[PDB]
């Protein structure tokens, strides 16, 4: 075919690999930050549910 | 933390009923029939304001 085809195929391969590299570095940083201070979707450790709390008036008034 | 604020003996000073439980049970139904409005107001403020110091009056 010619040298320009291999040249531009190599350019596309290098672009894909560099994008994968920076994405992997960013996801390392995202996971480290989110595990350090969980404030997004990931690393959300559980918590007891408020829906199973009785809110009706009870026998003891001081509740 | 903060100092708990609770009323004094002068604020808690009221002459009570020196009435036995059998006497209270004998008069219980008519007491719940006649004196129900003040009793319901006190019970309402007790379950609304959980602090007993807000219902001394």
């Amino acid at each position: 075919d010619g040298p320009e085809k291999n040249y531009e195929k190599t350019l596309a391969i290098l672009q894909i690999e560099s994008e994968k590299a920076e994405l992997r570095l960013k996801e390392q940083e995202v996971r480290r930050l989110m595990r350090a201070r969980g404030d997004g979707p990931w690393y959300q450790f559980p918590t007891p549910e408020k829906e199973f709390i009785d809110h009706s008036p009870k026998a003891t008034p001081d509740n | 933390p903060g100092i708990v604020e609770l009323p004094t003996l002068e604020e808690l000073k009221v002459e009570e009923v020196k009435v036995s439980s059998a006497v209270l049970k004998a008069a219980a139904h008519h007491y719940g029939a006649q004196c129900d409005k003040t009793n319901k107001e006190f019970m309402l403020c007790r379950w609304e304001e959980k602090d007993p110091r807000r219902c001394l009056k």
